[PDB]
């Protein structure tokens, strides 16, 4: 393919699935003379991560820390040299061009997430700072730093336009809400646990979400409720992400870095392990055309899909 | 000048990032030798087993640019002093892992966090580095003025915004685990939100090798050029004091000027500082520098030491304006040419003050007899080449000590500078007591009277400099009782110097004793640590003449005399509005004398140098 780099850097650092099926990856090369990553697009997503046999491809000016889409050709991209860049296909959906490029943070931009309205975007970063941005004037609307440490995870809230959840390494789960004066609300369990590392909303219940920490704990937490729901133990380091399916009763996938992957209920009871990665597992995607697929990429440049027993 | 260097968490290529950095005016590079983001595992498979490089190669530099260019930084992802015992294993381990090879690249500093209250665990494994094998690299700890807590913004809504001077006890504890280790500085981070100048003033103390300056604390003028606020140029201005590296960190925020204005407003201000004083500009050089106190009574100065003393006009100017005030008020009008005035200068040296006796008897018209007594020979000879080729038979050279002499006639003024740092520690009463028989009942002592001041001192570096005196064969602690003639520089005065001892020549006392016990308390109203006691003194030469190295009442130009330090053993922690009372004695036998001294409050230290068995002072 053209304007496709050569070969892809081991360590693919996400997966997300577009609504049609495509697989949209990025990777980031963590060791060697050159520390950059990429984005690739693979309309067969059987084929990744074969750089032969790509729909399209780019390589950035760093890594890729983290990606989102912006709705079905543009993709936002929090890069280590504290830019948040956006990336959008053309209409041949065969080049990758840069839209944007915009360094306001001043550490590595560790989380990004695409509010609900579509035009507006959240990203957290190591500068313990969270900057509402603008994605058609290309500039930051608002920048937060009600952390006291890096910004872990931020996550917008599925059909308001105003709400996101974020978390740090000081132990802090903020929920926002930048109608109010004072947007951040500090919730979760009153009594300090261990750091949170992931976030993800529910997709239906408005008010519910899942959080997983350092300790390997994934927790059910309702917003309207100021005390931990349910919790369970499922891995055995730090988690990583969480991510739910697509189905009306949804599943939570949960992915750490103790190499496995698993997939619970909605009583945080296991029903599915994978221990298909050798290393970090850093990124889960559920097919939208089949319900029962769980793409997971890893550091050891493995895409795996995932037969999920529904 | 000003050295500098630009802080950096994202190098893709190493090649391109230095050239980039070298271009903008920066002399090193702050860079992670790690990836920031590659997680290391130590114990659990399969994570373990991760194949490929861990890093990327040295060869990508030169040896000259690694021990020179490149300051490494520990990845953020390393927490030593988790509260998961996974996260303890694999952070000790990625310490060790990325310090070894700071180590092996020769890297000259490395970059480590203090951005929380417990760093214990963090402590000891860098002790554990630091004492394996001997190497000489620096460790600077990264350490924010304010507290990032202290510094959010009231944004959350159910958490609101001694206590502010936390940051410090985080680097003061970190030091002490470490017990004072000479390759570990503090590389103090500045906020936008300044704190209290307490905090500012005790941070002056604490061994601040670098300054780092982020981006967002810059302000932008009509121009856009980017400046800082009167409170932050105040901050550089003492910081330049010190001579420190600046480090800048961040984006370009002023993205319409090239980012290398940032560092030209550094360099701007650094041309502009006030105008270094004469003081300043001369002792350059020997700031904190311990020096042994000169003894000219037990030993015999080299030719040398007596040129750095003649080398200040204002002290010997003082000297012969003491001499000229005296000649007049002895000696009347009617009488200037039938009274000659017996001078004898005690301890002439190379004869400075008996070129001043002579300028001091030209402008007072008035005629005098010059005795020039020295007893270093070596100094002698130079006397009496001045003696014969210039001065003539109006002085009369007497190689003798004065208090042996049998002077031919008694003097009308006798005119001594046997006056060290602590005025009376090069036993100038003991040898004007024993000149003053051949003094006339109404003669003149010039100095007449001196007075040594104490104030206490705090400075981690100083103390540390002290403890790194220690030598062979002699007792481990014997360095801190024995005090230091050094220009002090890199230190926090913790209360105005008070005086301690004090001299009156010709002395009338029937019973004369130059023994001294002097109690003096310090009120200190700032939280500190007690090191040392610095040592001025005054002195009266006639009159309103007088010459002083005390702070408050320093002779203007006049750099012949450093202050002196007397230390401590144990450093003493001192709170807000308590009162350090310390104790001075000042010991004499038939052979030795010396200095005692001991702190009492709030705590109480051993006493120094009993029996001068660390330090004494020849007759
Ligand atoms: C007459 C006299 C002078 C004394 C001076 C000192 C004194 O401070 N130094 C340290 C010093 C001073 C100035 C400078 C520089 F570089 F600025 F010139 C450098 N180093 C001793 C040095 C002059 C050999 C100590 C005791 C003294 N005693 C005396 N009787
Ligand atoms: C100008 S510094 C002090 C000078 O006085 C001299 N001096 C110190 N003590 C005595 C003494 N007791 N008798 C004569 N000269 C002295 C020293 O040799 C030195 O040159």
């Amino acid at each position: 393919p053209p304007n496709a780099p050569a070969c892809m850097e081991r360590q693919l650092e996400a997966a997300r699935y577009r609504s049609d099926g495509a697989l949209l990856l990025g990777a980031s090369s963590l060791s060697g003379r050159c520390w950059a990553g990429s984005l690739w697009l693979f309309k067969d997503p059987c084929a990744a991560p074969n750089e032969g046999f790509c729909s399209a491809g780019v390589q950035t000016e760093a890594g890729v820390a983290d990606l989102t889409w912006v709705g079905e050709r543009g993709i936002l991209v929090a890069s280590d040299s504290g830019a948040v860049e956006l990336w959008e296909l053309d209409e041949n959906e065969t080049l990758i061009v840069s839209k944007f490029c915009k360094y306001e943070h001043d550490d590595i931009v560790s989380t990004v997430s695409v509010l609900s309205s579509g035009t507006q975007a959240v990203s957290g970063s190591k500068d313990i700072c969270i900057k509402v941005w603008d994605l058609a004037q290309q500039v930051v609307l608002s920048s937060y730093r009600a952390h006291a440490a890096q910004v872990t995870c931020v996550a917008a809230s599925p059909h308001k336009d105003s709400v996101f959840l974020s978390c740090s390494e000081d132990n802090r789960i903020l929920l926002w809400d930048t109608r109010c004066p004072k947007p951040a609300s500090q919730i979760g369990c009153s009594a300090p646990g261990y750091l949170p590392t992931s976030l993800a909303w529910h997709p239906q219940q408005s008010e519910v979400f899942v959080f997983g920490d350092e300790n390997g704990t994934v927790s059910l937490v309702d917003t309207k409720s100021t005390s931990c729901v349910l919790s369970s133990a499922v891995h055995s380091q730090c988690v990583t992400g969480l991510v739910f399916s697509p189905h009306s009763v949804p599943f939570l996938a949960s992915l750490s870095e103790d190499c496995s992957l698993a997939v619970l209920d909605s009583s945080l009871s296991e029903l599915f392990r994978s221990q298909a990665h050798r290393d970090f597992v850093r990124d889960a995607t559920w097919s939208p055309l089949n319900h029962s697929l769980l793409t997971t990429v890893g550091w050891d440049h493995q895409v795996v899909h995932h037969v999920v027993p529904t | 000048r000003v050295s500098s260097g630009r802080d950096l968490n994202c190098v893709p290529e190493i090649a391109d990032t230095l050239g980039a950095v070298a271009k903008q005016g920066f002399d090193f590079l702050c860079m992670p030798v790690f990836h920031p983001r590659f997680k290391r595992e130590f114990i659990q498979e399969p994570a373990k087993n991760r194949p490929g490089p861990q890093t990327r190669s040295d060869l990508l530099l030169s040896g000259r640019d690694w021990n020179t260019l490149i300051v490494g930084k520990l990845s953020p992802w390393i927490r030593p002093d988790s509260k998961v015992e996974k996260i303890r294993r694999n952070s000790e381990a990625a310490m060790l892992q990325e310090l070894n090879f700071g180590a092996y690249l020769g890297l000259p500093a490395f970059l480590l966090p203090l951005n929380q209250e417990d760093n214990t665990n963090l402590a000891r494994v860098l002790t554990n580095h630091i004492h394996t094998g001997h190497h000489s690299s620096m460790f600077w700890m990264r350490v924010p003025l304010v507290a990032p807590e202290d510094l959010r913004d009231d944004i959350i809504e159910n958490a609101p915004t001694s206590g502010e001077e936390k940051t410090w006890m985080w680097w003061h504890n970190f030091r002490t685990l470490c017990d004072y280790s000479k390759r570990i500085a503090v590389a103090l981070e500045i906020g936008a939100d300044l704190p209290s100048n307490h905090v500012i003033d005790r941070w002056l103390g604490e061994p601040i090798k670098a300054a780092i300056l982020p981006t967002s604390i810059f302000l932008t003028n009509k121009k856009g050029f980017p400046v800082l606020s009167k409170m932050h140029q105040r901050l550089i201005f003492r910081l330049l004091k010190l001579e420190v590296q600046f480090i800048i960190t961040g984006t370009n925020h002023h993205s319409e000027k090239e980012f290398c204005s940032y560092l030209q407003y550094l360099e701007y201000l650094s041309q502009n500082r006030p105008p270094p004083n004469a003081y300043e500009l001369f002792a350059k050089g020997y700031e904190d520098y311990l020096q042994s106190p000169l003894q000219p009574l037990m030993d015999n100065l080299e030719s040398q030491t007596y040129e750095v003393f003649e080398k200040d006009p204002i002290k010997y100017s003082q000297y012969q304006q003491a001499i000229y005030k005296c000649l007049l008020d002895r000696v009347p009008e009617e009488e200037k040419d039938t009274n000659v005035q017996v001078l004898m200068v005690l301890g002439a040296g190379r004869g400075p003050l008996v070129n001043a006796s002579l300028r001091a008897a030209k402008q007072a018209d008035r005629r005098i007899k010059l005795y020039a007594v020295e007893k270093n020979p070596n100094a002698v000879v130079t006397l009496e080449n001045w003696q014969f080729e210039e001065w003539g038979s109006q002085v009369t050279v007497v190689s003798s000590d004065m208090r042996e002499w049998v002077a031919p006639e008694k003097a009308d003024i006798i005119v001594s500078e046997l006056l060290g740092s602590f005025a009376d520690n090069e036993l100038s009463p003991e040898c004007l007591d024993g000149a003053q028989h051949f003094l006339k009942d109404d003669g003149v002592s010039i100095p007449g009277e001196y007075t040594s001041f104490l104030a206490p001192i705090s400075s981690s570096k100083l103390y540390n400099e002290v403890r790194a005196c220690r030598e062979k064969d002699r007792d481990p602690e014997a360095q801190f009782e024995m005090p230091y003639v050094v220009r002090l520089h890199n230190f926090h005065q913790l209360s105005a110097p008070q005086p301690c001892f004090t001299f009156s020549h010709p002395n009338r006392d029937p019973m004369i004793d130059n023994n001294r016990y002097c109690t003096l308390e310090f009120p200190v109203e700032v939280n500190t640590v007690l090191h040392g006691f610095a040592g001025y003194f005054e002195t009266v030469l006639y009159q309103d003449i007088t010459l002083s190295i005390r702070p408050e009442t320093h002779s203007p130009g006049m750099f012949s005399w450093f202050p002196i330090l007397f230390p401590i053993k144990q450093p003493i922690t001192v709170r807000e509005g308590q009162t350090i009372c310390v104790r001075f004695w000042r010991c004499s036998n038939s052979k030795k004398v010396w200095y005692e001294w001991a702190v009492t409050a709030p705590v109480c230290s051993a006493i120094h140098n009993p029996t001068g068995r660390s330090y004494t002072i020849g007759l």
